[PDB]
RNA sequence: UUAAUUGCGAUAACGAACGAGACCUUAACCUACUAAAUAGUGGUGCUAGCAUUUGCUGGUUAUCCACUUCUUAGAGGGACUAUCGGUUUCAAGCCGAUGGAAGUUUGAGGCAAUAACAGGUCUGUGAUGCCCUUAGACGUUCUGGGCCGCACGCGCGCUACACUGACGGAGCCAGCGAGUCUAACCUUGGCCGAGAGGUCUUGGUAAUCUUGUGAAACUCCGUCGUGCUGGGGAUAGAGCAUUGUAAUUAUUGCUCUUCAACGAGGAAUUCCUAGUAAGCGCAAGUCAUCAGCUUGCGUUGAUUACGUCCCUGCCCUUUGUACACA
């Protein structure tokens, strides 16, 4: 494919351990962990926000910023 | 463009004429208009009556 | 030209003008464009007082 | 027989006519509340005349702003100025010059367009250029 | 009528220019210092500012 | 890492091919009465502090 | 604190700005001081403001842009590489983001960390072409001017052909500049201009 | 470039040497003195002339 | 207590009126939908393509409300954007007619828009009622 | 000293003229005058919706009342470096602060000397000397062709090499124009159409209608995720329209498909100091049709000087010269 950007239901399990203990979370960080690429990074952020491991500080389109759950 | 031919630095003339319009609304009878319009004739300032109100 | 142009610049100055200018350009004295400029009094050149008082 | 003053504020071809009247607190722009101005960051430029003095001073008036001309930013700066100039013109006429002074040096302490329009205007375009200064490229050889 | 004033002043402006050049070409020998056009009800009065009128 | 802060007391025209450098007179904030002449690059008003990485060497015009 | 009512209901977060303090709507200019002398009276952190956008008559006479709030000076210097010339609304939105970014990681109130980045990325001795090079000192206004012009150029160059958006790059650059790293087109690019200086100094 | 020319600096000197009384160390009065006494063509020429008569009247009183 | 179309935000209103006009199967779809890009000067069709139309319908409803009377020409030159003419400079080519005409007809049949004198189209009294009802719900849904 | 042969002054010089300045247009200020159904506004009335108490948001160019804040153009007013402090023999001046719409000649132009070029134009001119042709015409008419032809080189441009982005939706605001009668203009509005564009009416000889030219960049929500990729849109293929006696060497527009170079550019070189550069589009000129051009206008709006002769030139004086088409 293109540097580990593949659709998976196991890297769901990889995400939901690796994403917490991040001081900062955004599309840029998710992709720069050689994970899910862009389209999949955004819908990962949206599901992590529904689940409530993420606190959204700002949610502007094109630049969504997030933090670890208190 | 200033020059009659093409040659020379590209200098441009902007000749600007002005036209001023005025707008009077009288409640005159038939008596006055046939004197006021027949008088007050001046060169360079052309006046028209819209006597159908 | 030097007689006719001085004859008319002297008429204009006597008529009651502040100044006059006559410029005669063209092939004067066997084929070479020469500007002979006969003037008396004061002639302004710049600003609107050109448009005000000066006639061309 | 009502306190009512018609003011305007402007920033580069943007005319914002404010109508500050004796009321409760109806501050509205093009028949919509100030809380909905097109640029959502310039929400705090239209608002700052209120946050400068306090909403307590606006607890007994109603303002209606009609904006025409310019662009989005021109129109926000026009509203801001029109509201501040409206409020000081009301306080001058219907309270006293004491409280007018108070909120004039309140408004001009925090730096201003705000009371009097920036003098700046666009310079006309001259030949042999794409603007007032920028000349076309020169071709020696 | 109907012709726009924006255009119609220029139209009778060009009338003056053609008049000035017609008399500047024809009546230039009996003197000439311009024309004037006064627009009246049922009349447009063109007045020649020329010298010796016994020949103009 | 000793960097010496010194306020300017007077500006003295401009040196260099162009007016890129301004010759200035500074007074050392630390252990004052010491007045030294120095070169700057950017625009200098008076009362402005410059950070010297050497308090020693004097300044000459840039012919 | 004193929640007033009007015929136009204003939200309480906006109503907590009236003379309370002027922030962005969260970043305070009480202040964690500039802390480095020579640049005090050259960084404006004394006049608090709501947005990083004034009409501004700051390029009027000479030193007037020293009395412009330093947040606007970043916001201004982010509009370069002229596909973004003008467009201050985009630039202030990027500034809003990068500030709440350098909050969410390494909080420190995201104005004093921006100020500290200006104090650290300022080239403090440079050279002049007099093919010779003569080492001269730097005016504190130019130390700010070039500190901004290194941070904001480094940011766009990092964010160019990348996934890291200008907000996150500028953010990372301001953090590593504040805490002297030499890993942000930063202290590295400044040391390169003080290295050519110490040759002739 | 706020240098006054001879056309104002001569008119001013003629004005003060004639009306030294009826000239009072104030532009706003000297402006209206020039309106009444002189036949100056432009409004802006008056303001420059009157502004320099005032400058001369302040200097003559030291 | 006097919430109108103007008292509520632009997008946050149109999105709730989009939900409402989709729940109701009352407003028509011209049938050529899925094969149009609502312009002469665009690249690709509307990305949603699940009847956007319910967003046009909503916005033409909200626009005709705020204005006095709107014609199809005003909607075309409104919705039309900058056309990339290839290597030539960008222009203004106005949006597609049929989409804006057939959505006005769809509002006319539903009873939102009324064929108005002076030409163009005004709002119906039923139109103002339905718009203001949604406009009140939108705000109190958050509150 | 000055933007300045602008001035203070010193003085075989004294007294003058031109140019600079002045002047004029223009862009900003005018809770002041003078008026506005071709500009608005606040009121009543006929009312629409949400509320229910009064209150909000609208409609009504032929329902009346009132004024002039906005807008328009008249006569004017205001700024003269005004006041204060510095500062030069305390002279012209200059610098700083304050007030003010405005403190650079207030911003920008127009006008613009003497002398000069063998600068361009005889293809703008019933401007013109001479020379050439004068009908098998070198006159102007008709048909078609060419000014567009392509190994290659150069100059102004436009589009881009993307994530500060593209695309889709929604949000949604200017300013200067121009526009038809015995003609075909600007063209609302409703229908047909995926288009482009057609139809049947309509307002405007125009602050009345086009037109608020609800322009684009821009804003927000979402779809693309570092790949010549959906960046880029060149070349080509086929079709549908419009203008035009005529579209082939494809006028232009529109639909689908074809997808090239281009990963920010070597030696060089251009323009620019504030509402300026730059981005963005808009209107006008030619115009039947054709703008990647120009003339103007606003929209968004920086960085960096506030300096100096280093380069390239300028102005004045001194000086050397074998130069004077210098």
């Amino acid at each position: 494919a293109q540097h580990a950007v593949i659709l998976d239901q196991e890297k769901y399990d990889r995400i939901l351990k690796e994403v917490p203990t991040y001081r900062y979370v955004s599309v840029s960080v998710l992709v720069d962990r050689l994970k899910i690429g862009g389209s999949l990074a955004r819908i990962a952020l949206r599901h992590l926000e529904k689940e409530g491991i993420i606190k959204p500080i700002s949610k502007h389109s094109k630049q969504a910023i997030y933090t670890r759950a208190t | 463009r200033k020059t009659p031919n093409g040659e020379g630095s590209k200098t441009w003339e902007t000749y600007e004429m002005r036209i001023h319009k005025r707008y009077i609304d009288l409640e005159a009878p038939v008596q006055i208009v046939k004197r006021i319009t027949q008088i007050t004739i001046e060169p360079g300032v052309d006046v028209e009556v819209v006597v159908a109100s | 030209i030097r007689r006719a142009a001085y004859g008319v610049v002297r008429y204009v100055m006597e008529s009651g003008a502040k100044g006059c200018e006559v410029v005669v350009s063209g092939k004067l004295r066997a084929a070479r464009a020469k500007a002979m400029k006969f003037a008396d009094g004061f002639l302004i050149h710049s600003g609107q007082p050109v448009n005000d008082f000066i006639d061309t | 027989a009502v306190p009512s003053v018609q003011t305007f504020g402007k920033k580069k071809s943007a005319t914002a006519v404010a109508h500050v009247k004796a009321g409760k607190g109806l501050i509205k722009v093009n028949g919509s509340p100030i809380t909905l101005v097109e640029p959502e960051i310039l929400r705090f430029k239209v608002y700052e005349p209120l946050l400068l003095v306090g909403l307590d001073k606006f607890s007994n008036i109603d303002i209606r702003v009609r904006v025409t001309g310019g662009g989005h930013v021109s129109q926000v700066y026009a509203i801001r100025q029109a509201i501040a100039k409206g409020l000081v013109a009301y306080h001058q006429k219907y309270v006293d010059e004491q409280s007018k002074n108070e909120l004039k040096k309140a408004f001009t302490s925090y730096d201003r367009t705000l009371l009097i329009a920036d003098s700046r205007r666009p310079e006309p375009k001259k030949f042999g250029g794409k603007g007032a200064r920028s000349r076309f490229q020169k071709s020696y050889r | 009528a109907l012709i726009s004033k924006k255009r119609k002043l220029v139209a009778d402006g060009v009338f003056y220019a053609e008049l000035n050049e017609f008399f500047t070409r024809e009546l230039a020998e009996e003197g000439y210092s311009g024309v004037e056009v006064r627009v009246t009800p049922t009349k447009t009065e063109v007045i020649i500012r020329a010298t010796r009128t016994q020949d103009v | 890492t000793p960097v010496t802060l010194a306020k300017v007391i007077k500006v003295l025209g401009r040196t260099g091919s162009r007016g890129g450098v301004t010759q200035v007179r500074v007074e050392f904030l630390e252990d004052t009465s010491r007045t030294i002449v120095r070169n700057v690059k950017g625009p200098v008003r008076e009362n402005d502090i410059l950070v010297l990485m050497e308090s020693e060497r004097e300044a000459r015009r840039l012919r | 604190f004193t929640p007033v009512v009007l015929a136009t209901p204003i939200p309480e977060e906006v109503q907590q700005a009236q003379t309370e303090i002027k922030l962005f709507n969260k970043w305070s200019f009480e202040e964690v001081e500039v802390k480095d002398a020579s640049l005090v009276d050259y960084v404006q952190v004394r006049q608090p403001i709501f947005v990083a956008h004034t009409a501004g008559r700051y390029a009027n006479k000479r030193f007037r842009k020293a009395q412009c709030p330093i947040i606007e000076r970043l916001t201004n210097s982010l509009m370069m590489n002229g596909r973004n010339n003008g467009k201050k609304l985009k630039a202030v939105r990027i500034i809003k983001h990068t500030l709440d970014i350098i909050n969410v990681l390494t909080d420190q109130n995201p104005i004093q960390v921006v100020v500290d980045a200006i104090t650290n990325t300022g080239p403090r001795e440079d050279t002049t072409r007099v093919a010779r090079r003569q080492a001269v000192d730097v005016s504190p206004l130019r130390r700010v001017n070039q500190a901004i012009a290194l941070l904001t150029i480094g940011a766009r160059e990092a964010a160019f052909r990348n996934i890291k958006t200008i907000a996150e790059t500028l953010a990372e650059e301001l953090i590593n500049a504040a805490k002297g790293s030499s890993t942000s087109y930063a202290i590295k690019k400044k040391d390169e201009l003080e290295r050519v200086a110490k040759s002739n100094r | 470039g706020r240098v006054r020319t001879k056309t104002v600096k001569r008119a001013s000197k003629a004005l003060i040497e004639r009306y030294y009384p009826k000239l009072t160390l104030d532009f706003q009065t000297n402006k209206r003195l020039c309106d009444e006494i002189a036949t100056i063509q432009s409004k802006r020429l008056r303001n420059k002339i009157a502004g320099y008569t005032t400058h001369l009247m302040k200097r003559i009183q030291k | 207590p006097g919430v109108s179309v103007r008292d509520v935000a632009a997008q946050d209103f149109i999105n709730a009126y989009a939900s409402f006009l989709q729940r109701q199967g009352k407003l028509e779809v011209p049938g050529y939908v899925d094969i149009v890009k609502t312009s002469s000067g665009n690249e690709m069709p509307p990305q949603d393509a699940e009847g956007w139309f319910y967003k046009r319908a909503a916005s033409v409803a909200r626009h005709i409300y705020m204005r006095k009377q709107v014609g199809v020409g005003k909607l075309n030159k409104l919705y039309g954007g900058a056309k990339s003419r290839g290597v030539r400079p960008y222009k203004h080519i106005d949006a597609s007619g049929s989409i804006n005409r057939k959505v006005l007809q769809a509002l006319e049949k539903i009873g939102i828009v009324e064929i108005s004198p002076k030409g163009g189209r005004r709002i119906s009294e039923n139109g103002q009622r339905d718009l203001d009802r949604i406009a009140a719900q939108t705000l109190e849904e958050d509150e």
